[PDB]
């Protein structure tokens, strides 16, 4: 109720109400290290808030207490718990404590304590109404921001929510097609849903890729995707793939596109196929391309795959 | 341009002495600063310039203890700072009891790999009680929280798990079969490592999860040539200039450590850009204050300075001890600590 910067804040070593607690100091004895210096009118809130600690205290005072606790440092895990504790204890709102967190993960939405202080009020109110629209709000300020993703895949988890998501993932394409966090989205849903095993959602989704490489081919999100619903049926074994990626060969290639090639024609030398002799070399060809033109911050490694394959396969 | 050791001397120094109200925000995590600027200097040969037998104290100070009826074994470690209020004790009188006071996996983790460089011998910690609370944390899936109090959990923590035990040298403090199933599980679709199954593939858990293995001795038992491969490519498409944490993410001084870390322990390092690594890490170098940032033109901090430093070491930048990349120390505290075990083994 007392707002820190009220005209009338009264410290709480002045206030009635708490006479009767001996506030807590914190020492580092008598060399310090990496100290911070702490106002007046925080170390009296934390003097307090050790003094309530110290002593299990589970009052409203205190649960007010931790509010002003957070307002100065909310990446105190410690103020978190037993704010929580309170919660239980005082059998408070869960609901207006679901609203107070919504405030502060926008203001800090890198911080780890507040995500998980989200967590653990669904968990409890077994209520994800709020949660898939609260996230594509912070996604619409970081639309990268992992603690958000992290979020959204517990919660489509632990209440089977998949029904839009793919939806969700198909509008954020269309926002920025490079987006390695909506990609990952894209598998994890489809991955515990449909699965890819069904050939024609495979299509649906080879396909679906590809136009968004013609879109983009210089994409590292969109192949790392191809090849990975790709990467465990074979690729040698999708002959009319190998045959379209040497068609984009002439105006959508990237380190991206002639590498996937070395990896098909690797599975193939890898699945005894027909002409390892021949391959191998077309491959080769790739490896030093990679190394001579397209790729050459890897240099190195593409001639070291270079070796790799011929030690492999002679 | 050219490698500011003297600064980033300088730099570590201002770390582990003070800071304004500005960095509140480090409180419940000192001890990992003091790491950064510790095992900055160690990096930098430059340890001399602390007071090594007074942070021995403070780092001990933050041990938790048991009590004197050994109820709190779950809880035991060490704290980030002593913001809780117990009385100042460089682990001299036994436990002190408190509902709340407990250990913290990162400050376990950092309050060991500290004692270790600063000389110290370990004879103080507790090691039963720490690995009593470190086999506390680990979950169903095999990844660890921080606290027992509850927490976000993830690959930093298997890592920290995984260090805490090989440092203790007994891996009693987890169920490694259980550790190795969430590294494994945590494999992408990109054949990156993410923070736990599901997620972004992410060089910073990547790391995390292949030293834990690497730690634990069976990375080659854990993954497949097939995996290792695949995994080795997810890693060094992360170099653009500068190594970044994820795909098409601009760079950061830090991943030029992670990654580049990861790559070592792969054994490909070695192919590598080392002048763009050397340029984009030195890019960031603060020539006014000294240590690195993320980024350049841009307000270095601990991390970034260690990190860089660290990335530059993994390349035998000149004036840098080579780091030891799975176990994030110099090489010289690793031979150190080979020693402090050879010991014990009596
Ligand atoms: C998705 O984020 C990550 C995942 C896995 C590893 C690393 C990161 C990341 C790298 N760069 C950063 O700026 C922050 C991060 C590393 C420091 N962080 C810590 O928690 C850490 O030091 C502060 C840590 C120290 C060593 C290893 C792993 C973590 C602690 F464990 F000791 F607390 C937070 C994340
Ligand atoms: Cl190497
Ligand atoms: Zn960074």
């Amino acid at each position: 109720f007392l707002s820190l910067d009220s005209p009338t804040y009264v410290l709480y070593r002045d206030r009635a109400e708490w006479a009767d607690i001996d506030p807590v100091p914190q020492n580092d004895g008598p060399s310090p290290v990496v100290q911070i210096i702490y106002s007046e009118k925080f170390r009296d809130v934390y003097d307090y808030f050790r003094a309530v600690l110290q002593r299990d205290e589970r009052s409203e005072r205190a649960f007010k207490l931790t509010r002003d606790a957070i307002e100065l440092n909310a990446a105190n895990y410690t103020v978190w718990h037993f704010r929580r504790v309170l919660l239980r204890s005082l059998q408070k709102d869960l609901q207006e404590e679901m609203n107070y967190i919504i405030a502060i993960i926008e203001e800090q939405p890198k911080n780890y304590q507040v995500w998980h202080h989200r967590r653990v009020l669904v968990e409890w109110l077994k209520d994800p109404s709020q949660e898939l629209e609260f996230i594509a709000d912070i996604l619409n300020q970081d639309a990268k921001n992992y603690h958000a993703w992290q979020h959204r895949q517990w919660v489509i988890q632990e209440f089977r929510l998949w029904d839009n998501e793919l939806q969700y993932v198909d509008q954020l394409l269309k926002e920025d097609v490079r987006n390695n966090s909506v990609w990952n989205q894209r598998h994890f849903v489809i991955s515990n849903t449909t699965g890819y095993s069904d050939r024609a959602v495979l299509e649906r989704e080879v396909q679906y890729t590809l136009e968004m490489i013609k879109l983009v081919p210089h994409n590292e999100s969109a192949w790392n995707y191809l090849k990975g619903i790709l990467q465990d049926r074979g690729l040698s074994r999708y002959p009319n793939l190998l045959n379209q990626l040497l068609d984009l060969q002439p105006s959508h290639s990237s380190p991206y596109l002639i590498a996937f090639l070395v990896d098909i024609y690797e599975d193939m030398l890898e699945n005894q196929c027909d002409n390892k002799e021949d391959i191998l070399n077309k491959a080769l060809e790739l490896c030093e391309i990679l190394a001579k033109e397209k790729d050459t911050i890897r240099k190195e490694y593409w001639r070291y795959i270079g070796r790799s394959l011929q030690s492999k396969h002679s | 341009l050219d490698f500011l050791r003297d600064r980033h001397v300088r730099f570590f120094q201002r770390c582990l002495q003070v800071l304004p109200e500005r960095y509140s925000s480090l409180e419940t995590s000192r001890l990992t600063i003091a790491f950064f600027a510790l095992s900055g200097l160690d990096m930098l040969d430059s340890l001399d310039v602390v007071n090594k037998d007074d942070i021995i104290e403070w780092i001990y100070s933050l041990q938790v203890l048991p009590t004197e009826d050994r109820s709190n074994l779950d809880r035991c470690g060490f704290r980030g700072s002593s913001y809780l209020g117990i009385p100042f004790n460089p682990s001299k009188n036994p436990g002190t009891a408190h509902p709340y006071d407990s250990g913290h996996i990162a400050m376990t983790y950092t309050g060991l790999s500290c004692l270790i460089i600063l000389g110290d011998d370990l004879s103080r910690v507790d090691k039963e009680a720490c690995l009593a609370g470190l086999r506390a944390l680990q979950l169903e899936d095999g990844s660890f929280c921080a606290v027992p109090e509850g927490s976000e959990n993830d690959m930093r923590f298997v890592y920290c798990a995984s260090c805490i035990c090989y440092m203790l040298n007994n891996w009693s403090g987890m169920d490694m079969k259980k550790a190795i199933s969430y590294i494994r599980r945590s494999m992408s679709y990109d054949n990156g490592l993410a923070q736990g199954a599901g997620l972004e593939s992410h060089g910073g858990s990547t790391f995390c999860g292949i030293a834990s293995l690497c730690l634990m001795g069976k990375l080659e038992e854990v993954f497949s040539e097939k995996e290792l491969n695949r995994i080795k490519r997810w890693c060094i498409m992360r170099q653009q200039n500068g190594y970044h944490g994820r795909p098409n993410k601009p760079v950061d001084t830090c991943y030029s450590f992670w990654v580049g870390a990861t790559l070592k322990l792969l054994k490909i390092f070695q192919y590598t850009n080392f002048e763009k690594n050397r340029n984009y890490i030195l890019s960031t170098q603060d020539r006014l204050v000294g240590g690195f940032a993320k980024w350049p033109d841009s307000h270095p901090d601990a991390l970034h300075a260690y990190f860089g430093i660290c990335g530059l070491s993994l390349m035998e930048e000149s004036g840098i001890c080579k780091v030891h990349p799975a176990l994030n120390v110099s090489t010289r505290t690793s031979e150190r600590l080979r020693d402090l075990h050879q010991s014990w083994k009596t």
